[PDB]
DNA sequence: AAGT
RNA sequence: AGGA
DNA sequence: ACTTTTTCCGG
């Protein structure tokens, strides 16, 4: 809850079978290009290769997975420190942003706030972010190295239904923040009570009326058919 | 006519070609889509021809 | 199922319904024989849409 | 179906601050090689750390939802092949009692 | 009638036997796979055939 | 449709089925390596001691391509190591120097040489090698089978009577090229790709 | 479901970004 | 001996197809003369080693008597086969003005691999006189000959004139074939021509259909 | 394969020729460091795997319920007491063996009737 | 005997529709699903109010 | 689910 | 929202 | 890069 950054991360293995270059990059939300894993590891800390390896591989006799990550090694090879790999983030925007003290400030937050803000969007938890990212690539190779299955989107334990009351919790914190910003706009006015508890009631009703879960009477794309009359023409139906 | 301040022109001439686009065909790739103050966008001539259910 | 031990090919568990109507269904050929029923319907659903154009 | 009920959202937390108490090495202080065939323990897919002998900390886990410590709507499953132990506290999963 | 019904149950036993016979045949690698299909689907195209001759 | 003669000849069929069942060195192929052997005449690895022994009685690069056939694989599509390495000598001609194991030999291999800096050079060779090689039959013909299909035809007595005959049914399409084989009849062929037959034969 | 929402969710949602340079605190619900 | 075999076994049966061609185009062949067979073809344009003289096959054909009665104007064919599989500007010009001074109307070029794009320049540059391209792969079997295949006739120009009279037909108005369809291909049909297509049917036993050349 | 990293960096190691005394060696591209070839592949590639086909077998796999189990007597103890799965290796291709783990000496053994193995 | 649950009652795997249908393990795949559209369309005392 |  |  | 169809009939 809060806020909910309903931003998807991506680890995409570039290259199909029987073709040279097998590259791993990820595309990483609020940057242009797919970074290659290694910079990443780099930015967030993880200099050398080995180290990098061993949050990816953690058997040192699955030689097979080892070989499949070469490549990977010698796309990142061109970065080398922690600055020049945040850098090279920073250069892929958004637009850009230019200036280079700004550019390498970006990537820092970007990390942060954007990549993977489950497990932490705070600071220091960089040790997490990196052997998850790992466990990531390696359930990539799993399944190009033909052990795991790919993963079925249609299994049942993979779903969750969103009933009555997290239906409401969507629909009253759009409202509540929105009343939120016409109670910072009545203390702006006030250059020396007022607070309209309609827009959230109206609101709650125009939902629960319509069907139409969307902000407000200006629905589409909206989400309609939430709410409906029940059903009476037997207890059965 | 009057005291011409250009821009402003360029700015009333875009937004007249607007209309008389969007007056015959409402559904234009560059997505302003032109809307009736209710959100629900205005019925274009274009629209009122298109198949299954609709004139011809 | 969960009510079969892995890497179970048997007839049973991949769905071969031993049993007539007459007699009745197992809970594990009613569950089945319902995948199957509804593979149908959807089809069913598909195909009339489908047909329908093809005439057109 | 008539059995079937929805989760509706518990706290993280007192199993977090449990599984510590109970084996969990934290991700932070993770050797890959020295600890290699460690159960990794993830909680609403956040990885959390490792455990050494996950038998006895499923056991431990299992005996609370069943007491009644854990919320009983709490999903924790242990796959033995896979070498992981995921455990839900999420708002949605669909449940039945068995 | 009852003797048929006897009948009936020892015709699908029968094939139902049949099937494990190919299912430790293909267990037991002996399985000779037929041309142009993996030896899983040379197995499986067996089962089913068996499976819906019994349920004619 | 078969020849007009060989009718009920299952080995004729057999044989068109193999010249056109489209087959790569890929299909064969265990695994293939990369070593470091210095000097050509003599070899680290031991097993290909013999190997090297025979192919030099009755220069070149110091690293190594040494990839493993299957026997099995080389059975069903009925192949010699002889016929597969001619492949590969006749692909690369005379920038690739190749050596291999005979069809007795209890293990397969194939060793290949070439003619500053190699390693990553050997490896596009590998990927041409198991991708872009052909060894038997035509492009986009894949899975193909033997089929006993009844065809009803006039007896000498007069009578129409059922006198089957050996059909090849395809998993892929390629017209121009599998009509132009030999043993096959020009007049018979058919694909479900009419919109190859439109291009072929006309309208 | 709503009983999550009323008992929690909704006191959840009332402090998040709620203090304004003005915080708010306790919900009630007759 | 080897696979050089096959590359002979082909270039056999493209010119036999070759011959059927122009015999089927109105051009006087004998069915002796398309029969050829393989040991006899090796034995005409063949070498010291047993490999094929292209430059040998090459060959005049003229019209059939029952040809000047239909196409009055229908003049005279040459066949020129090359022995390079590029077939370069070089020996393209050597054919074109052999058509160009023995005053021939149509002339068919049966190259291995390709005609460079130079060569392929001078095909229409010298007019009334009509050249064909033909890549030799592609006439080792007729497709003619194929089951799918009916008869294709070229009308005349009192034939076509008749057609669209008796049926009373614009030129449009008819279905039509394609000037690089196989069958048009086979027989030089150039745009505004008629085939009439005899078909069988299971309904008529035989059903007359008509194509104009676009 | 079995590859290497450099004692100064743990960055990754490359080959490199030493053409005077027809020897490899494996660099470091970030520092200064070289070493000898242990072995004289560089590469292997396989095709046809078998590696993945007993994956996951922890001591605890006798444990997982949903497991069955089989009254085949064991080649090392004769435990007739086993719980067998398929080729985890998740190809098209894979053949039905099976590989029983024992509950007493928990030894990998196969229903193979065509190869004997070793893992 | 490696069993760790019990399934309470197998009838329990359907919904309220469902669950009026009489033996519908005797019937056919999509008969019952036809049943469980056309129950909500059938009279009677939907509420005693 | 296809095709400019 | 519902019938064939 | 970019568009358009999909059986027939109370509010
Ligand atoms: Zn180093
Ligand atoms: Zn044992």
């Amino acid at each position: 809850k809060g806020s909910r950054f309903i931003s998807t991360l991506q680890v995409k293995l570039y290259g199909r079978e029987g073709s040279s270059a097998r590259t791993i990059k990820a595309t990483l939300p609020y940057i242009k290009q797919d970074i290659p894993i290694v910079i990443i590891f780099r930015a967030l800390g993880i200099i050398p290769d080995g180290e990098i390896l061993e949050h990816i591989c953690y058997d040192v006799n699955d030689w097979q997975m080892l070989e499949m990550l070469k490549p990977c090694v010698e796309d990142g090879f061109v970065i080398q420190d922690r600055e020049t790999a945040l850098d090279f983030i920073g250069r892929r925007g958004t637009a850009l942003g230019i200036k280079k003290e700004k550019r390498i400030q970006y990537a820092k937050d970007i990390l942060q706030k954007e990549f993977l803000p489950h497990i932490t969007q705070l600071e220091g938890f960089e040790s997490r972010k990196a052997f998850f990212l790992g466990y990531m690539i390696n359930r990539l190779l799993l399944c190009a190295l033909d052990r795991k299955d790919q993963d079925d989107r249609d299994h049942f334990g993979k779903k969750r239904l969103d009933l009555a009351g997290p239906l409401l919790a969507q629909l009253f914190k759009t409202l509540f923040k929105k009343l939120t910003k016409d109670i910072f706009r009545y203390m702006q006015r006030t250059v020396e009570l007022a607070i309209n508890a309609k827009t959230i009631t109206s609101g709650l009703k125009y939902a629960l009326a319509t069907g139409n879960w969307g902000e407000q009477k200006k629905a589409m794309s909206s989400r309609a058919g939430v709410s409906q009359v029940l059903n009476r023409y037997t207890y059965s139906s | 006519h009057n005291g011409a301040p250009h821009h402003a022109i360029e700015e009333a001439e875009s937004l007249l070609q607007f209309h008389v686009a969007t007056y015959m065909d409402n559904d234009i790739a560059g997505q302003p889509q032109a809307l009736q103050k209710s959100g629900r966008p205005v019925k274009s001539i274009r629209a009122r021809l298109k198949g299954k259910e609709g004139r011809i | 199922l969960p009510h079969f031990s892995k890497d179970d090919y048997s007839p049973e568990s991949k769905g071969f319904v031993e049993n007539s109507y007459l007699r009745g269904l197992t809970p594990q050929e009613f569950f089945f024989h319902a995948m199957g029923g509804r593979e149908g319907l959807i089809d069913t659903a598909v195909k009339t849409a489908e047909t329908g154009y093809i005439q057109r | 179906s008539l059995m079937s009920c929805i989760s509706v959202g518990t706290d993280p937390m007192p199993i977090i601050t449990f599984l510590s108490e109970w084996g969990m090495e934290p991700l932070e202080d993770y050797v890959p090689h020295q600890s290699p065939d460690a159960t990794r323990v993830f909680v609403n897919g956040v990885w959390h750390g490792v455990h050494r002998n996950p038998a006895r900390l499923m056991e431990t886990l299992r005996t609370l939802r069943r007491k009644g410590d854990i919320n009983p709507e709490v999903s924790m499953i242990r796959d033995i092949r896979e070498k992981e132990l995921k455990i839900f506290t999420d708002a949605g999963r669909v449940y039945r009692p068995l | 009638d009852g003797p048929t019904m006897r009948e009936i149950t020892e015709t699908i036993a029968e094939a139902k036997k049949k099937v494990l016979d190919v299912t430790k045949e293909a267990q037991a690698n002996l399985l000779t796979a037929k041309h142009g299909m993996t030896l899983r689907e040379s197995f499986e195209d067996n089962v089913v055939r068996f499976l819906n001759e019994a349920r004619d | 449709y078969l020849e007009p003669g060989h009718a009920a000849d299952q080995e004729q069929a057999k044989l068109i089925r193999s010249a056109i069942e489209h087959t790569t060195l890929k299909s064969v192929t265990i695994a293939s390596e990369i070593y470091y052997d210095p000097d050509p005449r003599s070899t680290v690895i031991p097993e290909d001691e013999e190997i090297i022994q025979l192919h030099f009685s009755l220069q070149q690069s110091p690293w190594l391509l040494r990839l493993e056939l299957d026997r099995a694989a080389m059975n069903d599509k009925d192949l010699t190591m002889g016929q597969v390495g001619e492949r590969i000598k006749q692909t690369f001609k005379n920038d690739l120097f190749v050596i291999w194991s005979e069809d007795n030999d209890e293990k397969l291999i194939i060793r290949c040489r070439v003619v500053a800096e190699e390693d990553h050079m050997l490896k596009k060779i590998e990927n041409t090698m198991l991708e872009n090689i052909t060894l038997r039959g035509v492009e986009n013909i894949e899975r193909v089978v033997m089929m006993k299909y009844d065809r009803k035809v006039p007896s000498p007595t007069g009578e129409y009577v059922k006198e089957p005959e050996w059909v090849l049914e395809t998993d892929g399409v390629n017209l121009s090229e599998v009509m132009t084989v030999p043993g096959i009849d020009p007049t018979r062929i058919y694909t479900n790709s009419f919109i190859d037959i439109m291009e072929v034969l006309g309208i | 479901s709503f009983n999550q929402f009323v008992d929690y969710t909704l006191q959840d949602i009332i402090c998040e970004d709620s203090t304004l340079i003005i915080s708010f605190g306790k919900i009630y619900v007759t | 001996d080897q696979e050089n075999e096959r590359n002979i076994s082909r270039l056999w049966r493209a010119f036999r197809t070759v011959k059927e061609m122009v015999k089927d185009r109105g051009y006087f062949i004998t069915q002796e003369e398309v029969e050829l067979p393989l040991e006899d073809f090796k034995a005409k344009y063949c070498d010291s080693m047993g490999r094929p003289q292209r430059k040998m096959m090459s060959f005049q054909a003229n019209p059939t008597e029952e040809s000047i009665s239909k196409f009055p104007d229908m003049g005279s064919l040459w066949v020129e086969f090359c022995d390079e599989p590029s077939v370069g500007v070089k020996t393209m010009k050597t054919f074109v003005i052999h058509i160009q001074e023995k005053n021939f109307q149509t002339g068919i070029f049966v190259y291995q691999n390709n005609i460079t794009p130079s060569a392929m320049k001078l095909v229409p540059s010298i007019p009334p006189a009509t050249i064909e391209t033909f890549n030799e792969a592609a006439l080792v079997v007729n497709i003619t000959h194929h089951e799918l295949v009916p008869k294709h006739i070229r009308l005349s120009s009192d034939e076509k004139r008749e057609l669209l009279k008796r049926y009373r037909l614009k030129e449009s108005q008819l279905p039509r074939i394609q000037r690089a369809d196989p069958v048009a291909l086979y027989l030089g049909l150039k745009r505004g021509e008629v085939v009439k297509i005899i078909r069988k049917s299971e309904t008529s036993g035989r059903y007359a259909s008509y194509r104009i050349c676009m | 394969t079995t590859f290497r990293f450099c004692r100064d960096c743990n960055n990754m190691l490359y080959p490199r020729e030493d053409k005077e005394n027809n020897r490899l060696l494996f660099e470091c591209r970030t520092c200064s460091y070289v070493e000898e070839a242990g072995s004289p592949l560089v590469y292997r590639h396989e095709l046809i795997t078998n590696i993945g086909e007993t994956a996951g077998v922890v001591q605890d796999i006798g444990s997982d319920p949903t497991l069955p189990r089989s009254d085949r007597e064991c080649p090392k103890c004769h435990s007739r007491e086993n719980v067998f799965f398929q080729s985890q290796q998740r190809r098209k291709d894979t053949s039905m063996v099976l590989f029983f783990v024992c509950l007493s000496c928990s030894h990998i053994f196969t229903s193979d009737q065509k190869n004997k193995r070793t893992q | 005997t490696t069993f760790t649950h019990c399934e309470i009652h197998p009838s329990m795997i359907l919904g309220v529709a469902a669950s009026i249908i009489p033996f519908p393990d005797h019937n056919q795949s999509p008969r019952n699903t036809y049943q469980s559209a056309m129950g909500k369309q059938a009279m009677g005392v939907f509420l005693t109010n």
